[PDB]
């Protein structure tokens, strides 16, 4: 079974032709390196469409995982492969799966700004409020961020705009704690909790004078 | 043990994609890979492993390196041994934290991540005959083959108002004429350079030293 | 009854004293000038909260308005003047007033980006699909100047994403025209029709290749 | 018949304030008023009409004029008969459409709408004895009153991440010492001009030419 070695390459070299040689000659579809990473994980890392729809129109697992728990949604996800994302979702793909670091494809996708790519995640049933293994939901990434756009997707599609992380900080606090004043107001236009303080104490009037951005503070300080 | 060189085109890249794993090479015989991320706690270089591997040999282990950014952060980097660096093969990179957990994993082509120094020599002039503007300029300093450069100059005009205009410019055209400028307008220029595809790829250069200039009246 | 060209003069002075002195000596808190702007007009402009108190507390006309159709809630909305503006619509300012422009201070708010005060509009009950003298909404506005925040405040208060202007241009072809394609995906995310075409008959694909942004424009070709 | 000094202001201010309109005065005797709109159809300075009156004047008008910017819109502008601008007291400002529609309404106070030029004659040296780096620079030319400018100076680090510090500077400081530079890092420094509170007011100053300088090692 060598021919799974030279899959591995072939897909992350993005040789169309060559995989659909070995893919012919009975190579093994799941192939996994000394990461568990099948070709399907670096057809889409690579960003070869033609690839990824190769190895799933022959069964590649779709929700194969890395030894990271990493998955190619996740990678896909991460580096905004939009084209790629919606047809790995197309067959079947665990849009909640969640890698060793808790973060679930719309985790990666806000943290990243692929506005794109969070709102079809979103709209292929993704939790908008899951938590990774610090406690933040995709809204805490994107709040801290400055992705205003992305603040505004999440926050439609049913995002806690109150949702503490382990520290118990709120996106209102992340937001404070990066001067992003434009996501402070719109924070708090859905409800967002100017009394709330973290475990440490502290809310987001007092993180924003702990930072010096007073005209943020000033913000929170009247409604 | 700090170099200046690749400090700035490390904050040059940085500041055009954060929070990425981002790699370069200055003479296709380097490869640097470096990201940035808040100070946090007593995390060091010893709290993540930098796996690479290409071609048939095995995945190698590179040692990182961290020293804070003029911001604030803390960057940290690896400068593949140059016995490995070979360019138009692909090269799988994967950061995992010491933990296991997933932290960066990319596939990147040496020949395709060239970062070349900013251009020299800057001059910009007016024509004799008509009021256009004439920018010349030298290519990036010790730049292998200055035949594959490709230009971009920015024009802009006053603070915060810039880049009124980019002009794409030929491969190995070390000239531009501007005929389209208002006249009575101080107007500013800079140009950057990158390889050109498709035998190479890269990322723009910093710009080089500004250049400004008075158009004439009547225009 | 001379005193009322100095309440004027004095209000737009910002003089505080001088007001109640005025005040207190009988003098009109409704004096007009040439423009037929009262003392509240100038009070509003300036910034001066304790004196838009004084005036209103005295009876001026909240919702006066000179001969440009410009009410005080008119100015407070544009200069931003976020305080004003709360006291104001405390006095039942007509928060849906329009100049002679037809713009309501939820047209001015969100053309100069004012996120605070477009929040606290809507939260006063203003109209959010209300449309100008070229038939433009508020959010055909936000689109145009790229604000993504007040965007998605009108969009998250019943804006019309498919709004056409005199022109027949959704703010989909506002937002295509300006490059802002952060806007763009927020408004898609919304129900933006891509194949909707102006009386110049061209959709926001058409805008965006017209214009060059032929990045923004495969955004609206996908989906 | 174009003015390069007005213009430069103009396009700073423009593009702090836009869709704004935007009033200032270089030497406190004179006063400038200008918008900036996209190009529409014939409109042109006809299309308004600029009414201004202060203390007990009646209500004059002043002649708009138009050009376009160096970026394709149009600015409109008025500079107001220097007989009639007297600082300290407030000066109401009008642009009405020719319709009788509105455009622009503010007040505004001739003494707090001063733009000086730039900062000029920017130096950096390390000091001898420590790695601090030493800003000095000159007033900026023709200021009425050196004594009463305050000074704001940038610390920025490699392009596309600027402004990586702004120090404040005392009134009619022309030095700045930094003593928290990272080591062998290639800063590059730029200083604005304002006038102080609470006698006068205004906006600050387009940055000076600016001054690069290789921090040394060990710090």
């Amino acid at each position: 079974s060598d021919l799974g070695k030279k899959l591995l390459k072939a897909a992350r070299a993005g040789q169309d032709d060559e995989v659909r040689i070995l893919m012919a000659n009975g190579a093994d579809v799941n192939a996994t390196d000394i990461w568990d990473a099948t070709p399907l994980h670096l057809a889409a890392l690579i960003g070869h469409l033609e690839i990824v729809e190769v190895l799933l129109k022959n069964g590649a697992d779709v929700n194969a995982s890395d030894i990271t728990g990493t998955t190619p949604l996740h990678l896909a996800a991460t580096m905004g492969h939009k084209d790629i994302v919606k047809v790995l979702l197309e067959y079947g793909a665990d849009v909640n799966a969640y890698d060793l670091n808790g973060a679930t494809p719309l985790h990666l996708a806000a943290r990243m700004g692929h506005a794109k790519i969070v709102l079809l995640l979103l709209e292929q049933g993704a939790d908008v409020n899951a938590q990774d293994a610090a406690g933040m939901t995709p809204l805490h990434l994107a709040a801290a961020n400055g992705h205003a756009v992305i603040v505004a997707l999440l926050l439609m599609h049913g995002a806690d705009v109150n949702a503490k992380d382990a520290a118990g900080m709120t996106p209102l606090h992340l937001a404070a704690a990066n001067g992003h004043e434009e996501i402070v107001i719109l924070l708090l236009a859905m409800g967002a909790d100017v009394n709330a303080q973290d475990k440490f104490g502290k809310t987001a009037f007092d993180i924003s004078i702990d930072n010096g951005n007073e005209e943020l503070a000033k913000v929170l300080q009247d409604h | 043990s700090a170099d200046p060189k690749f400090e700035s085109k490390a904050a040059l890249l940085a500041a055009r994609g954060p929070e990425e794993l981002l790699c370069f090479t200055e003479r296709l015989e380097d490869l640097v890979c470096f990201w940035e991320e808040a100070a946090s706690a007593g995390v060091g270089p010893g709290q993540y492993s930098f796996s690479y591997q290409l071609e048939d040999e095995p995945w190698k282990l590179c040692r990182l390196h961290q020293a804070p950014t003029a911001r604030g952060a803390v960057r940290f980097w690896c400068s593949l041994p140059t016995a490995d660096t070979s360019s138009f093969v692909p090269l799988e990179l994967r950061v995992t934290a010491a933990s296991g957990a997933p932290r960066y994993h990319r596939v990147i082509h040496i020949n395709e991540v060239v970062l070349l120094d900013a251009p020299v020599g800057l001059v910009a002039r007016l024509a004799d005959e008509s009021g256009h503007v004439v920018l010349r300029w030298l290519p990036p300093p010790e730049t292998p083959m200055t035949s594959h450069i490709r230009y971009e100059v920015d024009v802009s005009a006053g603070q915060g108002a810039g880049s009124v205009q980019r002009v794409e410019i030929l491969e190995g055209r070390t000239e531009c004429v501007l005929s389209n400028l208002r006249g009575r307008t101080r107007y500013t220029f800079a140009v950057r350079a990158r390889m050109a595809e498709p035998s190479f790829g890269g990322f723009w250069s910093a710009w080089s030293e500004p250049v400004s200039l008075l158009t004439p009246s009547d225009l």
